[PDB]
């Protein structure tokens, strides 16, 4: 109930940014003019956190001292902020086991993997979690995915195929899709023995992925001395339900509305135009927090700050955003 | 030894500058008056200015702008004359005000430049009409803050004035037109934004200027355009029309008269309108931004007694 812990992981998609990320991460990019920590860290602001703890793999130096720039090193922030420096190359999971050899986290506590964006409540999340511990004493987690409903096959780097429960919505197993461009490798395996007290279930695709988990303290203890996995879903989530640990229930959820995780640039040409557009209701652009900017919303979404110089007829089509500092000319478009 | 009626000291320094207008040189006039004919007793130093001020009506009858600079003179010294000083400091303490409006009233058109910011927004095609300069330097303040906007100048005929404005803003750097006022009723639904400004205001609300502003105010109405107009707070008197008929210039507006040899056919008309409350809807002072109905009551809360 109280105490909500959290763990916040960049630095797993160096790989992805390459002709980037040279000298700064993934995470200090800017997606609106503004980067994209406190895009996190403002929504578990919201969720009522107490403690935050960082994983910074590569580049720590410029990590803290714009934490020292920011508002959250200054007593009336949400949580205290703590910093974990690493070398190079520590994947997801041995971040966990290294943490938990350390043994601060208690309780329940909150996964954040990759760099995500929302609109999604905190409060029908976390009683739904609740029913999962008021459901099940062998209980382990409550997996948050949006659903993303019209398009297939434009999660650009990997799709996912979720196979979960009707009633309980207990995720039943986990098979990565191949390439949608590809057609060649053409199987799901499911193995059918493990399917016994379910009987109806849903298989489904379009749950987008943004590794949004809250879990209690227990789970990294059984993922402690299964030392061999590496990943947080494309082994993990399959060796707790493939049947080797005997009755442990992971449970996923869906939402009906926004939440994303960026991948690579694509997803970084989607949502950026998403949060521009109003299909980021309410976390919205002209709300302007974190850099405390100024911002004025005018109509076909224009994100224009103060200090603009807008040159003589030069159009402004839809979809834009300027900050201060600038100045367009002539003719431009 | 002057004797301030007409040029002696008045019509001295209207030829000094161009940025003094109208009634501010009247108050000008006014308040030097007093200063040097100073004649050490309240009672016949506003029976000189009671006859200064009607002999300067008399002077030129045809610009009321001056009438209003004529109207609120006395109502600067009735209440500066209050304070119940029994006239021993009354003296000197209207002269310490004194210089004020040289000083306060100069500074009535960057003050409306300071306020009247926010009207003229981000790409405003602007219709203005007749040099009434409060709005240049509002024009001036836009220029100076980089704002976008773009400008539409209207004829002044017969006062040839928007001619002059074509070639006081073009080399300031504004995309500009000169328009011809016929031709307002066919554009005036591109146009969005509409600037004027009245010589006085009347009782309701007036527009006292020029020949045809309730013209651009009543094609404004039916367009539905926020009729706005820029004046500052030194701009009012009491004469209030019932109709668009003030006091002409010299006859009626319908002459019928014949041409002797070769005399002006344009000026046979009037040269001032009226425009009422209701084709404006908002208007400025050095007080602030200011609704039709307050003009109404602050041209009136000192004005019975």
């Amino acid at each position: 109930e109280d105490r909500l812990q959290a763990v916040v992981l960049t630095d797993s998609y160096e790989t992805r940014f390459m002709p980037l990320t040279a000298v700064k991460p993934r995470c200090l990019l800017p997606l609106a003019n503004v980067p994209l920590i406190e895009y996190t860290l403002e929504f578990l602001a919201k969720a009522g956190v107490h403690e935050v703890f960082l994983i910074c793999s590569s580049h720590a130096n410029q990590i803290n001292d714009y934490i020292e720039n920011s508002k959250w090193n200054l007593p009336w922030s949400p949580f205290k902020i703590t910093t974990i420096m690493s070398p190079e190359a520590r994947c997801t999971g041995d971040v966990m086991r290294d943490l938990d050899n350390r043994g601060i986290i208690t309780g329940d506590f909150i996964l954040v993997s990759g760099d995500v964006l929302t609109n999604i409540d905190f409060s029908k999340m976390l009683e739904f979690h609740k029913k999962m511990h008021l459901q099940d004493k062998d209980h382990i987690s409550t997996m948050c995915l949006s659903k993303a409903s019209t398009y297939p096959k434009t999660r650009t780097i990997e799709p996912a195929a979720f196979v979960l429960d009707k009633s309980t919505s207990r995720c039943i197993y986990y098979q990565d899709l191949p390439l949608p461009s590809s057609r060649e490798k053409t199987s799901i395996q499911i193995d059918p023995e493990l399917l016994d007290n379910v009987d109806e279930f849903v298989i489904r695709n379009d749950l987008i992925d943004c590794r949004i988990d809250i879990c209690t303290s227990h789970v990294p203890l059984i993922f402690q001395e299964n030392f061999d996995y590496q990943s947080l879903r494309t082994d993990f989530v399959k060796g707790v339900i493939s049947s080797d640990i005997l009755g442990k229930h992971i449970y996923a959820y869906l939402t009906d509305e926004y939440a994303v995780r960026v991948e690579s640039w694509q997803t970084y040409d989607t949502i950026s135009q998403d949060f521009l557009g109003r299909w980021c209701y309410p976390l919205v652009l002209d709300s302007n927090i974190q850099d405390d900017q100024t911002y004025s919303y005018e109509s076909r979404h224009i994100y224009k700050e103060k200090d603009v110089v807008l040159a003589q007829s030069c159009k402004i089509g839809k979809c834009t955003a300027i900050g201060s500092g600038t100045k367009i000319g002539e003719g431009t478009k | 030894m002057s004797e301030f009626n007409i040029t002696e000291t008045y019509l001295r320094f209207l030829e000094e500058d161009t940025e003094m207008t109208m009634p501010i040189a009247a108050i000008e006039a006014l308040v030097t008056l007093l200063r040097i004919k100073t004649p050490e007793t309240a009672a016949e130093m506003i029976n000189t200015i009671k006859s200064s001020t009607e002999e300067l009506i008399k002077s030129i009858p045809n610009s009321v702008s001056l009438r209003a600079g004529c109207d609120i003179f006395m109502r600067f010294v009735l209440r500066n004359l209050h304070l119940y000083g029994d006239w021993e400091n009354c003296k000197q303490h209207l002269i310490e005000n004194g210089q004020l409006f040289v000083s306060r009233a100069k500074k009535s058109r960057n003050k409306i430049a300071e306020i009247g910011v926010d009207f003229i927004a981000d790409d405003d095609i602007i219709l203005v009409h007749g040099y009434s300069r409060a709005v240049f330097s509002l024009l001036n303040h836009a220029a100076n803050k980089f704002i976008r906007f773009r400008c539409v100048v209207t004829e002044s005929r017969p006062s040839k004035q928007g001619n002059q404005l074509y070639t006081l803003l073009e080399q300031k750097g504004i995309p500009v037109t000169l328009i011809v006022d016929s031709a307002v009723g066919a554009v005036i639904d591109k146009v969005d934004k509409v600037f004027v400004g009245a010589e006085g205001v009347a009782e309701s609300g007036g527009i006292i200027n020029l020949v045809g502003t309730y013209s651009v105010g009543v094609l404004a109405h039916n367009a539905r355009k926020p009729f706005y107009v820029v004046t500052e707070s030194h701009k009012f008197v009491r004469m209030f029309p019932l109709s668009s008929d003030d006091l002409p210039m010299a006859g009626p507006p319908l002459d019928f008269t014949r041409r002797t040899d070769d005399l002006e056919d344009a000026l046979r008309g009037p040269t001032i309108d009226y425009t009422a409350q209701e084709y404006i809807t908002a208007l400025i002072t050095d007080l602030g931004v200011l609704t039709p109905s307050a003009v109404s009551e602050e041209l009136i809360k000192m004005w019975y007694d």
